[PDB]
């Protein structure tokens, strides 16, 4: 119910103030004033609103010399004593077990190559997203189902030197792969001259010519059972789930390149639990974004609130060197450009002896070693230096 | 001209005084008064005989002559006075 | 791998030379392009 | 706290040393 | 002064006040490698009265003397009390009988417990025990609260409580003691069993002023001081204070001054006989400057020097110069 | 395959040498003091970034909307 | 139920441990050449193997 | 150990009522009537008389020589 | 004993289980019945006080 | 044998035991006890602590006379002096001084008087493990009789301190610069809002919330004498004004009493914590006063709850008031208004009984019927599983599908029983008031105390450990009935069966060890992060470059806004400004 | 004599000459104390090293317990021994350069180019400089012939913690610490500088202990509990 | 005696004998009836086999949760007999 003259005045004042505030805050302010209705607005109210907004933004600004590193470290580490492993299963999938809490945060900040219980959220393309059956088919296509899962029974005969494989009718249908495909794969193995008889339906038997010792026979059997029938490597099980007008796939394994190669999956929206393969494939900025989002998710499931600025700073300091570097002794803490702080972080003598051998000198530009000897630090009150003229007092 | 927010920050902190600088000024003035420096404000009519309180009141009034020189990372130095004449 | 370290050395030397205003921007850009072309040809 | 650096140092005048010490005694 | 109360035979007589570091048994020991004092000093914090003195002969033939000292502990603010259900808590305050809220019959609480302690802890057994104790005191009949079988049940207990003269739900009308005004609501009253834990505040205080330090590290311990530690150091860093860190980690512990040679940088010494500074390596020809550091850092430097590591401290102008 | 279209990947741009000179003069830093990105990273390889350059990256952030960060291109 | 040793009442706490002279079977660690493990603890007179 | 001189809640003397109450309860009379006619109606005193142990009878055997 | 404690006036529980008399706890009691009022009288009983 | 490389290695070595962290002087450690009378930036200390811990307080011409008094009183009398130091540097012990008056007359400028702690002295105060920044704060000394440290209740959240007998540490800074930095930076009231998120870390506890709610109910009415008693605890003297009710009897409404403390230009329109369920109308027209309406500093509508004055609650009325009127006003409001809340709860009466958790017999029968229906449904699922007619959920096995079915059915049963118990429960009980207002309660606690405990799961699954195909010898072989595997149909009011109690204990066993492992893991991770991030600093151009010169961020947080000064996660809450300006006529 | 701050610490290997010059006495006596308990001169508990008993004058400086920094001693080992803490570094020195001359087993022109590059970026890019140093070390270990001499080089293997085995003919031989010290001393300063070390502050031959420093009494005080007998530090 | 006083045992296990706790009656009784597990999150968990043998509630909080237990009210520890007689009776059966 804003008057047209009032709207013109609002636009004039906003264009006047646009240089004193961020573009997003300006847009939010402009949207908020237009939204107001049911109450009369006057010139003085608008002027007061704008002045209060600018003054609050100016008061909200950070202060030079702030020891923001220690504040961020404490703000991230303090909820560790409140984070619990209360929930073990992902979303509404009771079957899938995912670690999410303090251990997940520890393995995120430690930059572990392979995470405990890796997971993937695969979004279907616009063709396959609507229907449940095609999503189920594409999920069943990629599960890495080996021969040992499919076979009901395996029997070894020495006199015939034969291996008989017996399959379940339902379990063969559950995987969705025919026995002819299994036999074709076994022939593709071609580890020796082999004869295969059909024997009973949903079963068959294999004999060999140069089988040699029975130890070789049993090793061959172990090789046969540990043969993949279908699906890309690394994935244990894939479950189709509904997220609202769209069906996605929750995956117990992590293989970004393999899933990207699968037809029917858009490469643009793929979520991976681990941060290393995305760094290898999507670069370092995507890795930093994923690190921040994963930390935010971990802090969110526990229900406690931590500001996004601290998470952003932590993710920035993790990927400062062009790669996801471990926070601990092998990484950013490992290279402080100082010797005393390095030797004090973890109690070791090897670093002092290494520095002595290399002839390295400590510049004492940091904080940890300044406290050790006794000189003041350069954070907060340290950054400010005063000049006084006592003559005119 | 690094970024718009950087300019806002720099023009905001020109006319204001951070709490670290306030704490440093108060601590320096208190240390000076303890050794025997003569207070500039009127000693009497003050409810608190503590040196810290006298230094804080001096800072609030602005009598004490102290100039803070802040060195920007690019080499620029800014002088901020506390006299407030 | 010595090519990468030597390229890093040359690039940081060119940047420090630019920071001392020894020569203008365009010549430094030519130097950057020339060194990149020369030592990416080997790789 | 006491950093001494001598710049453009001049020789001590033997003839004017008496005048300098007299001025110092006056001060 | 410390041997005032020691008897002639060398052991303190029973029923005497013992304060601070008074001696209880006077023993002299000949040196192992000229008498030395190994006499028993009562603990500095502990004050009490000698209760019992016992003298015996050990199997090997040595005289054995035992002295038992008693100390009276009156409950105070900070003493820890706990019920039979897991409600542990210190004493917030001790309130006089006049100030406590009295009932129409005049019975004042012995212990008042905040109701907010109940619903999160979900200890219904405490209220059940309160009602059971009230019924047991009123009717005088025994109460059995064995799990899965209690005699009598709750309903009969409430009915009998009503019969004896109190409210069935164990609440009762309460008047404010201070102002005399009746509370707008009734207050539950019970006879819950309480126990006094041995974590008294009397022996749980550790406070240190200026005192002794270690011979090696020159740091305060034994009364010993509280360790500051990494986490508190980081809290102080987070507030940004610098002089406070210097006070808490340098001034009040292992504050030392060491004279360092200009050229080699090794730690020298001041000679009291001749005002000249002396360098261990350079002798007398070099100038040495005093630097104020933590003695722990000097100990670290000397321990590295006991290795083949050679730390050479580089001095710099204390002023900003410029 | 093209990865720049992924949601996790911000907007990468290669800025000219004059802009880099102005940036390093205003920041008062050596170019290597900036956070640096490897020249072999796929996002840098897509835009053909060369070592010694500075990459301007715009990220989507909830505080300002678009945030501008600068990375340094290093050798391997 | 307690001894008096050197004037102090010392009591031997009960010690709970896996049964000796019995064989317990369990799976081997995943991703290793070992597939199944059985351990037996023989408690001899004075020594345990 | 020995019965308190006064009730903890209200400063009412209950020590002199220990011997009659204990003797009559041990004689075979229900504690309720004995307490009611003895002169203790507040349950704060009743819990004092009802829940008492009289340890002092056992301790006099194990007394410190002093 | 090196460290001993004594409650001067201990009371057997009013609300007693069956096993209390078996273990002899009511002959060696470790507490006293306290008239308890569940109310927020002053605020010095907050946070488990 | 320990050698010179083992001396400075490991725990209790030179690096950690001496260099990183060392024992300090002028430090005390004592149990904490509650004390609501002290200000938020105050700590109560015993007389012995004050007498033994000293402050140098170098003599100047201004305080000389006052200092003289400290020397007239000896080391034993408080306030007094323990030592005197001449300008020559010679220490003198006041205990052995022949005559204290003649020495007191002798002192002049330049002397130092090591004196007992007096009221107003600033001391650092912290509780282990000292996780976050504000776990160590500067408090003003107040000397009280007793032998324990007395900490204000509102200060419990920042220290994570609760009164179980867990102790706390107090350090007395000696240097004048240290004292000044402690006062100007680490004072408690200046750090009311936590840096982790833009929200107040100091606020109403469980009892303060209940008192505020009961004082702010629409039905409360206070006479003149009751109002005087309520306002006596506060440091407020002024005209009460005409009572809200003038006839037939003069009555002051609780909101009227509260509004005397709100600033005269303060507009708020948030909902209360009680409007978190069905009773919420999401408007300022609800007959239930669940919508807080404050206009021009008058609490015209709504009640105070955890969402109005509660701690750790961003975008609350208290948070907005502090952000707009300064931390000094925040502290003043906290002290006075919260003491008023506690006094009103004292004089009204708040208790816990068995009637308010006891449900009527009809509710119990209805819950039993629901339980029987759920048991029949689970038995039908089991029968279909045994007969092989069960239809699995796609992507899952038969056993997984059956377990999911059973768990979902039992969870729905527990939720339904809780809803039934809440519906049949009294509209306004003390336990209900505690739960709805956020004062130490929850809906699940109400369900478990009244309706039924529910399914007890260990490590996220039903109780499976025990004999073969039996979790317990009391049940038949291979029984998958709900009652067999850790499902308790009995509330705590009704009492648990022996096997039900065993299953409850088995379910609750996990926390006892999870907390212990979590503490150590969190400490290790936080130490790692602190050691990695310690060098960062905010510069004068907005950059976050480290002390070695390496730049981390061109702008901090993309808007150079500290989380401490931001309204939750927003630099400026525009709707809040709109409220501040036009809320009275909204 | 002006109060100053500490700008930094220059770490390095303590040369035997520095140990001999810094020490206040040479320790030659095995015995620590005498029969009567008085400390013996020239022993481990030499009063010259330091004072720990309050009220006792220090012979070297004359200061009391407070004000005495503690004075070092030294013992002359008859045969040099390998410092354990530096074995790896010594290992890295042994296989990189030949025993014949001590030069790096790398062509001279490549050595000049590597030295120029390292000197250019030894301080600007410490990580890149370390990578260059490890690459030079790898290519020096790979080459089994000295370009300067042509002498055949034998693979040197380190068996933990400090045993060095050289493949002479077809047999392993234990490398004596004296021979290792000679090989290290034959290495030039420029080659040491190229390998990432500082020749002036640290020298490879200094890693083999010719003289062992005796720490002062101050850092290893003799604590005598009142009940017990005199106790000595494990050092 | 040296084994009982110190508590360090011959078999390598430690803390076999502890000084009797006598703060009150209950502490002494509990400390007498105490079983300490020599040895994981699985072992700390309450097992359905513990019914009638170990108390489900009595356990320390912290690193020893579930590893130190108290013998139940009606729990008896077997004394044992010679194997030969049982072997003979089984063979005769
Ligand atoms: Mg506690
Ligand atoms: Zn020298
Ligand atoms: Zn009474
Ligand atoms: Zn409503
Ligand atoms: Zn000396
Ligand atoms: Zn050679």
């Amino acid at each position: 119910m804003i008057d047209e003259k009032l709207k013109g005045y609002i636009d004039k004042r906003l264009n006047e103030i646009k240089d004193k505030i961020p573009d997003k805050l300006h847009e939010d302010l402009r949207a908020a004033i237009m939204d107001i209705n049911g109450v009369e607005l006057t010139e003085e109210d608008i002027d007061r609103i704008i002045d209060l907004t600018i003054r609050e933004y100016q008061q909200s600004l950070i202060e030079p010399g702030e020891a923001i590193g220690v504040v961020t470290a404490q703000s991230v580490g303090e909820p560790g004593t409140q984070m619990t492993l209360r929930t073990f299963h992902f979303a509404g999938i009771r079957e899938l077990n995912v670690t999410l809490g303090l251990p997940r945060l520890i393995e995120i900040v430690d930059a572990r190559k392979v995470p405990s219980t890796p997971m993937m959220t695969i979004y279907l393309t616009d063709e396959y997203k609507t229907d449940k059956d095609k999503a189920l088919d594409i999920a069943r296509r990629i599960e890495y189902t080996r021969v040992e899962n499919v076979v009901s029974s395996v029997s070894v005969d020495i006199s015939n030197m034969s291996i008989t494989l017996q399959f379940d009718q339902e379990m063969l249908k559950d995987k969705g792969v025919s026995i002819e495909e299994i036999k074709k794969i076994i022939t593709k193995l071609k580890l020796g001259e082999i004869r295969i008889e059909d024997n009973d339906e949903y079963s068959f038997t294999i004999y060999f010519e140069k089988i040699d010792s029975i130890m070789a026979l049993f090793k061959m059997r172990e090789k046969i059972l540990n043969t993949k029938i279908k699906g890309v490597k690394g994935i244990k099980r894939a479950i189709v789930q509904k997220k609202g007008d769209e069906y996605v796939i929750i995956t117990d394994g992590s293989n970004l390149e393999g899933i990207m190669n699968v037809t029917g999956v858009d490469i643009n929206k793929i979520q991976t639990n681990n941060i290393h393969e995305v760094e290898e494939v999507l670069g370092i900025e995507a890795a930093r974004e994923l690190i921040s989002r994963e930390i935010k998710k971990v802090l969110e499931e526990q229900g406690l609130d931590v500001d996004m600025r601290h998470i952003v700073l932590v993710s920035d300091i993790m990927t400062r060197t062009g790669d996801i570097r471990q926070i601990g002794r092998h990484g950013v803490t490992g290279e402080k450009s100082s010797v005393l702080a390095r030797a004090a972080f973890e109690v070791t003598v090897k670093h002092l002896l290494d520095a002595a051998a290399r002839g390295e000198r400590e510049e004492f530009k940091g904080v940890i070693e300044n406290i050790i000897i006794g000189q003041p630090i350069r954070l907060g009150t340290g950054i400010v230096e005063l000049t006084m003229k006592p003559n005119m007092r | 001209t690094i970024d718009k927010i950087n300019e806002i920050f720099k023009e905001n902190w020109k006319n204001k005084l951070t709490k670290y600088e306030i704490a440093r000024i108060i601590s320096a003035r208190a240390l000076q008064l303890s050794m025997g420096a003569l207070p500039l404000i009127d000693t009497s009519n003050l409810k608190s005989d503590d040196v810290i309180s006298i230094a804080e009141e001096e800072l609030k009034r602005g009598v004490l002559p102290i100039t803070i020189r802040r060195i920007y990372p690019n080499g620029q130095v800014e002088l901020i006075s506390v006299r407030k004449i | 791998t010595i090519s990468d370290i030597e390229m890093l050395l040359k690039d940081t030397e060119i940047w420090d030379k630019l920071l001392r205003n020894e020569l203008s921007i365009e010549e430094a850009k030519k130097m950057f392009d020339d060194v990149a072309r020369s030592y990416s040809k080997a790789d | 706290s006491y950093s001494l650096k001598t710049i453009e140092e001049h020789f001590v005048p033997y003839s004017i040393a008496k005048k300098y010490i007299k001025e110092l005694i006056d001060t | 002064d410390y041997y005032r109360l020691l008897e002639d035979n060398g052991v303190v007589s029973p029923e005497v006040e013992v304060k601070g570091g008074d001696v209880l048994i006077g023993k002299v020991s000949p040196p192992r490698f000229a008498k030395r004092d190994t006499s028993i000093v009562t603990r500095h914090g502990e004050n009490g009265i000698v209760d019992l003195v016992l003298i015996t002969e050990t199997l090997e033939g040595n005289k054995l003397v035992k002295v038992r000292v008693r100390d009276l502990r009156i409950p105070e603010i900070g003493d820890k009390f706990a019920t039979r259900h897991g409600q542990k808590g210190v004493v917030g305050i001790l309130i006089d009988q006049v100030d406590m809220p009295y009932t129409a019959k005049g019975i004042v609480p012995d212990i008042i417990l905040n109701p907010h302690a109940l619903p999160s802890r979900m200890t219904i057994g405490q209220i059940m025990e309160a009602i059971g104790g009230k019924y047991a005191a009123l009717s005088g009949k025994p109460v059995d609260a064995t799990p899965f079988l209690e005699t009598p049940k709750l309903q009969e207990m409430q009915k009998e409580i009503l019969k004896l003269g109190h409210l069935p739900d164990s609440t009762e009308v309460v008047y404010d003691g201070r102002t005399g005004q009746k509370l707008k609501s009734r207050i539950l009253f019970g006879i819950v069993y309480y126990q006094k834990l041995h974590h008294m505040v009397a022996d749980k205080m550790h406070a240190r002023a200026r005192g002794p330090v270690q011979i090696l590290t020159r740091q305060p311990t034994e009364e010993g001081g509280l360790r500051f530690g990494e986490m508190e150091r980081d809290c102080l860093i987070g507030f940004g204070t610098a002089m406070l860190i210097k006070d808490r980690l340098l001034d009040n512990s292992d504050k030392a001054v060491v004279y360092i040679c200009d050229q080699c940088g090794y730690v020298g010494w001041y000679d009291r006989s001749k005002n000249r500074y002396v360098c261990p390596v350079h002798g007398d020809k070099s100038v040495l400057h005093p630097v104020t550091v933590s003695y722990a850092f000097k100990l670290l430097i000397q321990e590295l020097m006991s290795m083949v590591i050679s730390p050479r401290l580089i001095l710099g102008e204390k002023v900003n110069l410029g | 395959i093209d990865i720049s279209n992924h949601e996790l990947v911000p907007k990468h741009e290669i800025l000219q040498l004059e802009e880099a000179y102005k940036l390093v003069k205003e920041l008062g830093i050596k170019p290597e003091q900036l956070p640096w990105i490897r020249a072999s990273d796929p996002v840098a390889k897509s835009i053909g970034a060369k070592p010694g350059d500075i990459i301007k990256i715009t990220r989507k952030s909830p505080f300002t909307g678009e945030s501008v960060t600068y990375r340094y291109v290093i050798t391997g | 139920g307690y001894f008096i040793v050197n004037g102090s009442e010392k009591v031997i706490i009960a010690q709970e441990d896996l049964a000796t002279n019995r064989v317990l079977v369990d799976y081997g660690k995943s991703g290793s050449n070992i597939t199944h493990v059985a351990k037996v603890t023989s408690s001899a007179a004075g020594y345990r193997v | 150990m020995i019965i308190p001189i006064r009730c903890f809640t209200c400063g009412a003397v209950v020590a002199d009522k220990w011997e009659p109450f204990s003797n009559r309860v041990m004689g075979g009379e229900d504690p309720e009537k004995v307490l009611t006619e003895l002169g203790v109606n507040r349950y704060c005193c009743r819990r004092m008389l009802l829940s008492h142990v009289n340890i002092i009878r056992e301790i006099i055997h194990y007394t410190r020589p002093i | 004993d090196t460290r001993a404690h004594l409650l001067h006036y201990p009371q057997m529980p009013l609300v007693q289980t069956r096993m209390l008399g078996v273990i002899g706890y009511n002959d060696r009691p470790a507490g006293a019945n306290a008239i308890l009022a569940i109310m927020s009288y002053t605020g010095y009983n907050m946070e488990d006080s | 044998l320990r050698t010179l490389a083992q001396r400075l290695k490991g725990k209790e070595g030179r690096f950690r035991g001496n260099l990183s962290g060392k024992r300090v002087d002028f430090s005390a450690r004592t149990v904490i006890s509650p004390d609501p009378n002290l200000s938020i930036d105050e700590v109560g200390i015993p007389y012995t602590i004050a007498r033994m811990l000293t402050v140098p307080e170098r003599v100047t011409n201004i305080n000389i006379e006052r200092i003289r008094q400290y020397i007239i009183n000896g080391p034993d009398k408080w306030p007094g002096a323990n030592y005197v130091i001449k300008p020559d540097g010679r220490r003198i012990d006041l205990r052995y001084v022949k005559d204290r008056k003649e020495l007191a007359s002798s002192i002049t400028a330049g002397y130092v008087v090591e004196r007992h702690l007096v009221d107003g002295d600033v001391v650092l105060f912290n509780r282990q493990p000292s996780l976050h920044r504000i776990s160590m704060m500067a408090h003003k000394v107040r000397v009280l009789p007793g032998r324990t440290f007395r900490l204000n209740l509102l200060d419990c959240p920042p220290y994570n301190a609760d009164f179980d007998g867990d102790e706390m540490n107090l350090h007395v800074p000696q240097s004048e610069e240290a004292i000044a930095e402690a006062r100007e930076l680490m004072l408690v009231h200046k750090n009311i809002i936590t840096p982790r998120y833009g929200g107040p870390i100091i606020g109403g506890g469980q009892d303060y919330i209940s008192g505020a709610y009961l004082l702010s109910v629409k039905t409360t009415l206070l006479t003149v004498e009751e109002v005087a008693t309520i306002l006596g605890v506060t440091d407020f003297v002024g005209e009460l004004g005409e009572p809200a009710i003038l006839a037939p009897k003069p009555y002051y409404t609780g909101k009227q009493v509260i509004s005397l403390f709100l600033p005269k230009d303060f507009n708020f329109h948030g909902p209360a914590n009680i409007s978190k369920g069905p009773r919420a109308c999401k408007d300022e027209i609800c007959p239930h006063d669940s919508f807080i309406v404050i206009k021009n500093g008058l609490l015209l509508e709504g009640v105070f709850d955890k969402k109005a004055i509660g701690n750790q609650q961003p975008e609350s009325m208290l948070h907005w008031s502090i952000r707009e009127y300064g931390t000094e006003y925040g502290k003043w409001l906290m002290d006075n208004v919260f003491k008023m809340f506690i006094r009103f709860l004292e004089m009204r009466g708040f208790t816990m009984t068995l009637e308010d958790i006891t449900i009527p017999d009809e509710a119990q029968n209805e819950i039993t019927t629901k339980i029987k229906e759920g048991y029949s449904q689970v038995d039908e699922y089991i029968r279909k599983f045994n007969e092989g007619q069960l239809e699995p959920i796609p992507g899952r096995t038969i056993e997984e599908s059956l377990e999911s079915y059973i768990l979902d059915t039992l969870d729905k049963l527990r939720k339904v029983a809780g809803e039934i118990a809440t519906k049949y429960l009294d509209p306004f009980n003390n336990v209900y008031i505690m739960a709805i207002t956020g004062a130490r309660g929850s809906e699940l606690n109400i369900t478990q105390m009244t309706a039924l405990l529910g399914q007890q799961s260990v490590r996220g699954e039903r109780i499976r450990r025990g004999y073969r195909e039996r979790t317990l010898s009391l049940f038949k072989y291979g029984d998958i009935a709900p009652e067999a595997r850790g499902f308790v149909k009995n509330s705590f009011m009704r009492g648990l069966s022996p096997y039900e109690m065993f299953f409850h204990a088995a379910g609750g066993r996990e926390g006892l060890v999870d907390t212990a492992v979590k503490t150590s893991q969190s400490g290790y991770m936080q130490r790692r992060l602190i050691n990695a991030l310690s060098d960062l600093r905010i510069e004068y151009d907005g950059t976050v470059r480290s002390l070695y010169g390496d730049i981390v961020q061109v702008v901090y947080g993309d808007d150079a806004v500290h989380p401490m000064y931001s309204a939750h996660s927003k630099s400026v809450n525009v709707n809040r400004v709109i409220e501040r300006v036009i809320g009275w006529k909204r | 004599m002006s109060e100053k701050i500490i700008r930094g610490v220059k770490f390095g290997v303590l040369s035997p000459n520095e140990i001999r010059q810094m020490s206040v006495t040479a320790i030659i006596t095995s015995e620590v104390y005498d029969e009567d308990g008085t400390p013996i001169e020239g022993g481990v508990m030499d009063p010259k090293l330091g004072v720990i008993e309050p009220g006792q004058k220090c012979p070297v400086c004359g200061n009391t317990l407070a004000g005495c920094p503690g004075h070092f001693g030294h013992i002359e080992l008859i045969k040099p021994v390998i410092h354990i803490g530096y074995v790896k570094h010594i290992y890295d020195f042994l296989r990189s350069t030949c025993w014949r001359c001590g030069r790096i087993k790398i062509k001279e022109q490549d050595l000049e180019r590597y030295k120029r590059i390292y000197n250019a970026i030894k301080l600007r890019w410490p990580s890149a400089a370390r990578r260059l140093v490890e690459y030079i070390k790898k290519i020096s270990i790979k080459n089994l012939e000295c370009p300067h001499c042509g002498e055949k080089q034998f693979k040197i293997k380190l068996e933990k913690p400090y045993n060095f085995n050289e493949e002479r003919n077809g047999s392993i031989v234990k490398l004596s610490p004296s021979e290792i010290r000679d090989r290290l001393e034959r290495i030039p300063d420029s080659d040491v500088e190229l390998l990432g070390y500082d020749p002036k502050s640290s020298r490879p031959e200094w890693m083999i202990l010719t003289v062992l420093p005796v720490p002062p009494i101050t850092i290893r005080p003799s604590i005598t509990i009142e009940s017990g007998i005199r106790a000595e530090d494990d050092l | 005696r040296h084994a009982l006083a110190t508590g360090n045992w011959v078999g390598g296990r430690t803390g076999v004998s502890q000084l009797l706790d006598r703060t009150n009656w209950l502490s002494m009784l509990s400390h007498l009836r105490r079983v300490v597990s020599s040895l994981n999150f699985e072992a700390r968990d309450l097992h359905g086999t513990q019914w009638g043998r170990m108390c489900p509630f009595e356990t320390p909080e912290g690193p020893n949760s579930g590893l130190v237990k108290n013998l139940a009210l009606l729990a008896q520890v077997s004394v044992g007999i010679n194997e030969s007689v049982v072997e003979r009776v089984a063979y005769e059966l």
